[PDB]
Order: structure tokens, then C-alpha cells, then sequence
């Protein structure tokens, strides 16, 4: 009974949750178009999701590029190998630390702010009065928030990389006196356009669809009580950033193995 | 509802298929195994490759020791295509580079096969080996 | 006028915000004690803040320990120096990547969940009906949430480190075949108990007081409207994780320079 | 309006940062293929640089082994701009420094011939090779 | 409940069927102690290996120094899978690495023994031990 | 009791993990100071080890150069457990491997006297030293 049925009870309830989240997105994207009422609304959500998150990625992009330059130099300088520091900074970022750490910092700021907003909008009766005015809430609220999230992440990755590469080029070339020509020339013929640059672009788009979907669904199907929204915000950061670290292992076994 | 079950099955079946065709397209050996008895295999491991010339013809499988006389024994794995190797060939333990991996080099020993040479098959022996070098015996030979 | 007075207007308003946040904490902590009504409430908030955040730190602790083992091995193995891999994994974590990356993942999950909760509690009239029942909201809501946040971070750091060190000990010793004795013996006499272990404990406590204070204040003095809580949640993750990366540079110039 | 300028900067700051990666961090002609049989390639993998003088003129396509002779054949791939290479030329596998990877180094033949020289083209075979070296038998000659 | 039975049956089975199947494709030991007395242990420390040829058979637990003679005294821990080693075996501190870390190679005293030479047991002493070498004296021998 | 149990696992797993860091990467006795005058210390820092045979007995404290007769003077700090050192002993500055650190080396005396020599104690000047070797005159020896 209890070990047998209650695991059947509590696993079927997950099969409704996957079905409630799929039916939400099909009714949000696949719709009757409007290109001069959603396009002013896309500029607002491209500002809210992206632009306010641009300060946290610039400042935390320089830092993680620096500590791979500091701790990368001190362990390499005994063998007189500091002219291969750029092959460590600009390959940790372009392969793994770029698409992943810029995803966990996106699911934190933008992932919680979308779930705590549509959750509180549902509790302060602004989704019941909007749908009782012949205005679709899945086309007004969810639809310009999905497209502004699948756009803001692959652009925030290349700002995280290009200051991380420059951040390692500040303690390499300038602070610790590695040569200005041997540093960059050893980085250039180790980075290929197909294996290291496009395969970072493919990683960011898959993480953008994943993070934005879980962030809007947990803020739509949330209990509107006090702790209902506080444990839908926790449910966003954990579930959508385990699917980053779960999909990254699958993708890094396919694109680099 | 009934819409929320036929979609949740279809979304889980689509995702699990997409991962289990991605992992299968991201992850078979027509070989035969040989053995050899060395003296010093210093630096070898359980996956260091065996090679003719410089091209890789296989991979060492086991490194199990012989517990009667304490000579280390290896269990090679030569792929099926390079069958006709004589019984009297060679072996060696060389370093790929100057400091690299210790790869177990080969040498197809053909000198002038008039009368007939034995050809190795599943579970034979190599009787001619050449153990690795150690830095102390070289400095012991140079500085004395 | 406009360039002169409006920067005086909008800078004085920050001097009230620093004063509103100081007066909040003095009235929350400094109070008339109660050790059998706050102690059952501390166990709830130690569960909500800490225990639900323990899965995101374990899984993301192994990953960042692995990529410093993968990209640390490939750049070091040409010089036959892979027996000094542990001095790179267990010194990136114990010095900088431990107290900082486990702070940004704390300000994400626990930092937003505290601000989106006390914000929505204020908007659904549960802080006005609590203070009109002779029950102090700064002693019931803020006070067991501050002490359960200054405790859950220095314990979540040493779980982030001890799986990051083990994560680099999985691709070092087991996967890439570095020796089981030369790996650990090179890590042991490079880690000192005063410079690398206590100075990681001091870093985590300072980040715990900083993150928890900003997370409760932005969820107390928030506008209770729809976008008032969504831009107090964004204001939490940005401001409290710039004070991580701002205090880290000051502390790493004092404890390691 | 104030959130339209800040989107117009955000699309520019990601365009200026995708231009720094593609230029400061990363700086396909028709090619004709040639064949050669060494005796011992050292560490030549695939897509290893061929060089005349020190500038790279091509890579190595295939590395596969000879059946019933077991001497390695390489498959070079040189661009169709250096068409006038004389077939008195010689290859020699050289390392790149002291701990470098490996490369192949072509030397053209200068003779000023009067008997009708040669021309290398598609499907030709560059003989007159020189195999790589091995550090095990460098010190073996150094000792005795 | 019969409808809520198989949803928990096949889920908890295939989460535990994958648990055993990921267990087998992933995957301490009784040892015994020995002693020695060297003169110059260079970079030898605790946990440095003891290898009979090329296969690791032990570690070094403690490396403490004797009083009133001031010669070091290592404490090996050879695995109990190997016990046939005669008392006439030798020990020598070789040199792996490049920063000065050192291991112990164990040349056995296999001389086809003439009386049943004493096999080692818990807490005995190997007395034929060649101490490690320092390159600050090899250069001194080389160039006065 | 789902809350009160899962908090107890949190204060346990943060102690199982803090034991891991402290027992893996961490595996104060009274001393007595000794002095020695050199000619050229190579790379002797502060808190650089002293070794009798290869076991560390103490560290270097100060590195101060003597005015008016410029020759570097070290300030050793040897633990007050190895008190039985005779005053005929030597020092030498060595290094661990090739690419290592300049540590020190203390060599005790075996000369079995009868006249009665001395013993080392707090504040004593160890003469009969030997300064570090410089690279640029080693190549000056080998070439001239």
C-alpha cells in the first residue's frame, strides 16, 4: 500500500506538471500575431531582463578571468611556462565556465525576478482582471517575457567571455609582465571558430530556452499564498540551474569528446 | 484533466528520446590478446597504447604481476587486421616525446623468412622484450 | 539648478536608505529575549534558507572542481607536471572561488527567496495585521531570518570546498591516472591552517552578514505593487553580490598580499 | 524612451564584445594531395602542419599503415598555390623546439638541373624521406 | 489502489535498476609493516609509493629520524597479497618527477635461494639499502 | 519532524566535509637559534627548511646581511629535541630536484674523538659552511 501507491500518487502528479508546462508554452507562442503591440512590450522586457543584469555579468566576468590568471600563473611559472597562460584562461571560458557561470547568474537574477513577478501578479488579482477583459494573459505577460529571455542570454555570454579573456589579459600581460606578443599569439592558434566559438553559441541558446521556460512556469502555476511564492522562487533557482549542469555534461560529452 | 496526461507523456517521451539518442551518438573491438614478461615497466599504465612505427595498433589491457618470480606481465590487445606478425619480433618501452606517455612500442621482426615463421593468434606469447630505462643507471653508466 | 540640485536630491535619498536599513537591524536584533518561541522558528528558517540550498551547492561544487581539473591537466601535462594539479584545484577554491562563488549562489537562491517573501507578505496585508496584534514584525519575521542566514553560509562554503577538492580528485587521481600519493602529498604541504583555512572562514562570515542584511532590507522597504517587488528582487541580487565582489578585493589584498 | 537608449547600448556592447573575441582571440584554398612512406613517424597526428622554410603550407590528412609491409604512409594535403615544387624534394619529421608537438618539414631540391627537372602534382609520391628520432636510442648511441 | 500502483512500480525500479547498472560500470586492503635505515632521503615523504619493478605494492607511512645516530628510518606498508620476498632483497630510492619527489624501488633477492631464505614479516629490517642521490654532487664529480 | 531531521543532516554533513578538508589537507615545539655566515645564499627565503639527512628539523628565521664586511648571515631555528649535535658539523645549500627550492642541508659529524669536542646549544655559530652554486659560473667551468 503505502510504499507502493504513494510513490504512484506522487509521480503521477509530476506527469501533470510536465503537461501543464507544455500546454502553457503552446498557448503562449503559437498564436495569432501582433507586431505593433508586442514590439513596444518587447523593448520593456529586454530592458528589465537584460540591461539591469548587465552590471552583474561585467563585474563578475572580470573577476573569474582574473583568478584564472592569478592561480594559473603561480603554478605555471616554476617551469617557465607563463607564455601559455592564455591557453588556460581563454579555454576555460570559451568551453565550460562561460556558458555555465553566465547561466547560473542569469537564473539567479532574471530567473527569480520573473517568477516573483508573475507570482505576485497572480496573487494581487491582476491576472484575473486581465483575462476578464478579453486580453490573453499568456500572450500579454508570458509571450514577450519568453522572447526577451531567449535573446538576452546568448548576448550576455559573449560579454561574460570578452571581459573574462580581457580580465586574464590584465594580470598576464600588464601586471605580471608576460610578453604582449607571445601571450596573444599562443591564444590565437589554440582557439578554432568551429570547436570553441560556435560551440559556445550553441551552449548558450539551449540554456536560454531551458532557464526561461522554468522561470515562467513556476511563476504561473504557483500557489498565491505567502510561502507559495517564496518556494516557487526557490523552485526556480534549483530546478532551472540543475538543468544547466545536467545538460552541460551531456553537451560537453558530445561537442568536445 | 485528460489533456494534461497525453501531453506530459509526449513531452517526457520526446525529451528522453532526444537525450538517449544524443548519448548513444556520443559514446566494439575486433581484436586478439597477447602476453609478454618484462623486467621494468616503469611508467606504463592500464591504457597505454601499443604501436607499430608511430601508428596505434591497439592498447594494453592488463598489467597484472606474476606472483611466483615477481616479473611484471602485460596483456596486450592487437586488432585483427595486423595478423601476420612473426614470433621472433621485438618489444620495447619508449617515451612518446621527451617526457610524454610511456607507449609500448613494437617492431615487426622480418629479417629473411625462408623456412617459416610462427604467426601469433589468440593468446600467444612474445618471447623477446626490452625493459625500460631508469635515470640512475644511465648516470651510473655516464659518470663512471 | 538641474545638474546641481537633482544630484543633491538623489544622493540625500540614499542617505535615508542607509539610515532606514540601520534602524531596521537595531530594532530587530537588540531586543528583549525569548528562547523558547524563537528557537522553534529558527529551525524552520534554517531549513528554508540552508537545507533547500544544499542541493545546488553540492552539484555546482563538483562541477567547478572538475573543470579546474580538466583544463588544469591539459595545460600542465606537456611539461610532465601533473603531480602539481592539487596545488591548483585546492588553492583556487580555498582562497577565492570558494567564498565568492558560494556567495553568489547564496544571494541568488536565498537572497531572492527572502526578499520576494517579505515583500509579498507586506503586500498581502500580513505585516499590518501582525503588528496590530501586539506582535513585533521585526522580531518575528526579520530576527530568525537574520540568524539563520549568518549560520547557513559559513557551513555551505565548507561543503562547496570539500566537494570541489574531491571533484578535482576525481579527474586527477581516478580519470587521468595521476598517482594517488604524489597528488595528495603535494596538496598537503601547500595548504596552511592559518593562511588558507581560517582565512576562508573569515571571508564567509563577512559575506554572510552582508548578503543577509541587503536581502531582508530590500524585502522590507519595498513598494508593495506589482513591479515594486520584481525590482526589489533584482535590487537584491545586484547590490548584495556587488558587495561580495567589492569586499573580496579588499579582503584578498589584506589576507594574501 | 529611457529604456530604448539602454537597449541600443546593450546591443552595441555585445556587438563590440563579440568583435573582440573574433578578432583579438582568433586573428580553405583548393589543395592537392601527396603521399609518402616513412619508417617511423614520431608523433604525427592528423592535421599536423607541413612547412617549407617555416611557414605552414598544408596539413596531414591520413596516417594509415601498409598491409603486408607495415611501413607508415602519410597523406599530405598542400595548397594549390605552390604548384611548382620539384620532385627531388625531401621530407623530414622535426619537433617544434624541445617540448613542442611535432611537425613535418619539407625541403625543396635546389640543383639547377639541365636534364629536365620534374613537377609535383596530384597523386604523386614524394620519396627520399627521413624518419623521426627516438630518445631511447639517442642515449643508447651516446653511451656506446 | 490499482491505478496508482504501476506509476510507482516502474519508476522506483528503473531508478534502482539504473543505480545498480551505473554501480558496476564505475566501481582499503590488509597490509603489513617493514622498516629500513637510509642515510639521505632526498624528497621522500609520507605516502610515496613502493614498487617492485613498475607495479606499486606499498606506501610509506612515517619517515621519522632516530636519535643518537641521526639516520632516518622509514616505515613501509607492503600489501599482504605479496609475501615471498627474501631477507637479502635491496631497497633504493629512485627519482620520479622533476621537483624532487621520490619513490622506492624494491629489487628482490631472487638468487634461486640455497637454504630457504627468510621471508619478511611484521616489523623486520631490510639492511641492504642504497640511499638517494643529489645532483649537487654529481656536478661536483663531473667538473671538479 | 521533517524540519527538525533535515536540519540535523545539515549540521552533520557540514562536519563530515570540514573533517575532510582538515584531515586531508593538513595531514610548535620549542627551538634554539643558531647562526652561520655564508658567501652566496642562492634563494634562501624566510621559513625555508633545514634537513639532517632529509628530515626537517627546523626553519630559517632571518636573512640579514652584515654591514662593513658584506657576507650574508643566516639565523637558523632548530627544534629543541635534536640537541645532540657536535660543533664540527657542516652546512650546505642544496635544491630539490632540478626545478625546485633552495632548502639547506645540515651534515652531522662522525670522527669519534678522544680530546672532547663540544655539543651544540642555544646561540652558537656553525662555521665550516659551503655556499650555493651559481649557474653562470658552472657554464663558465664546462666551457673554459
Amino acid at each position: 500500500l503505502n510504499a507502493l501507491a504513494s510513490l504512484g500518487h506522487k509521480g503521477i502528479k509530476t506527469l501533470r506538471t510536465f503537461g501543464r508546462a507544455g500546454l502553457m508554452l503552446f498557448n503562449a507562442l503559437v498564436g495569432k500575431p501582433e507586431f505593433r503591440k508586442h514590439a513596444p512590450l518587447l523593448v520593456r522586457q529586454l530592458y528589465n531582463v537584460g540591461v539591469l543584469s548587465m552590471l552583474i555579468i561585467v563585474v563578475s566576468g572580470v573577476f573569474i578571468g582574473m583568478v584564472l590568471g592569478l592561480q594559473g600563473y603561480l603554478v605555471l611559472t616554476t617551469y617557465s611556462a607563463e607564455t601559455s597562460l592564455g591557453m588556460l584562461v581563454a579555454l576555460s571560458l570559451l568551453r565550460e565556465l562561460g556558458p555555465v557561470v553566465a547561466a547560473l547568474l542569469f537564473a539567479g537574477r532574471a530567473g527569480s525576478a520573473l517568477t516573483a513577478e508573475i507570482g505576485l501578479m497572480r496573487a494581487t488579482e491582476q491576472l484575473s482582471s486581465m483575462e476578464m477583459m478579453a486580453v490573453d494573459p499568456l500572450r500579454r505577460v508570458i509571450s514577450p517575457r519568453f522572447w526577451a529571455g531567449v535573446i538576452s542570454l546568448p548576448l550576455l555570454t559573449v560579454i561574460f567571455v570578452a571581459v573574462g579573456i580581457w580580465g586574464g589579459s590584465l594580470v598576464g600581460v600588464s601586471w605580471k609582465g608576460i610578453d604582449s606578443g607571445f601571450f596573444w599569439s599562443a591564444m590565437q592558434n589554440a582557439v578554432d571558430w568551429r570547436m570553441d566559438l560556435v560551440n559556445c553559441l550553441i551552449k548558450s541558446v539551449v540554456f536560454a530556452i531551458t532557464v526561461t521556460w522554468i522561470s515562467l512556469f513556476n511563476g504561473y502555476d504557483a500557489i498565491p499564498t505567502s510561502a507559495g511564492i517564496s518556494r516557487a522562487t526557490t523552485r526556480t533557482v534549483v530546478h532551472s540551474s540543475l538543468a544547466v549542469l545536467g545538460l552541460d555534461f551531456v553537451l560537453t560529452a558530445l561537442m568536445f569528446g | 484533466k485528460k489533456n494534461e496526461i497525453w501531453v506530459g507523456i509526449f513531452l517526457l517521451a520526446a525529451l528522453l528520446a532526444a537525450l538517449f539518442v544524443c548519448l548513444k551518438a556520443a559514446n566494439t573491438e575486433p581484436t586478439y590478446t597477447l602476453y609478454a614478461t618484462f623486467d621494468n615497466i616503469g611508467g606504463l599504465k592500464a591504457r597505454s597504447p601499443v604501436s607499430i612505427g608511430g601508428v596505434v595498433v591497439g592498447r594494453v589491457a592488463d598489467i597484472t604481476l606474476d606472483p611466483k618470480t615477481y616479473l611484471p606481465r602485460v596483456t596486450l590487445e592487437i586488432e585483427q587486421r595486423y595478423n601476420h606478425i612473426p614470433d621472433t619480433s621485438s618489444l620495447s618501452i619508449r617515451t612518446s616525446g621527451l617526457l610524454g606517455e610511456q607507449y609500448l612500442a613494437l617492431n615487426v621482426g622480418f629479417e629473411d623468412p625462408e623456412l617459416g615463421t610462427a604467426i601469433l593468434k589468440d593468446g600467444d606469447t612474445i618471447q623477446d622484450t626490452k625493459s625500460a630505462m631508469v635515470l640512475e643507471d644511465l648516470i651510473g653508466q655516464f659518470l663512471y
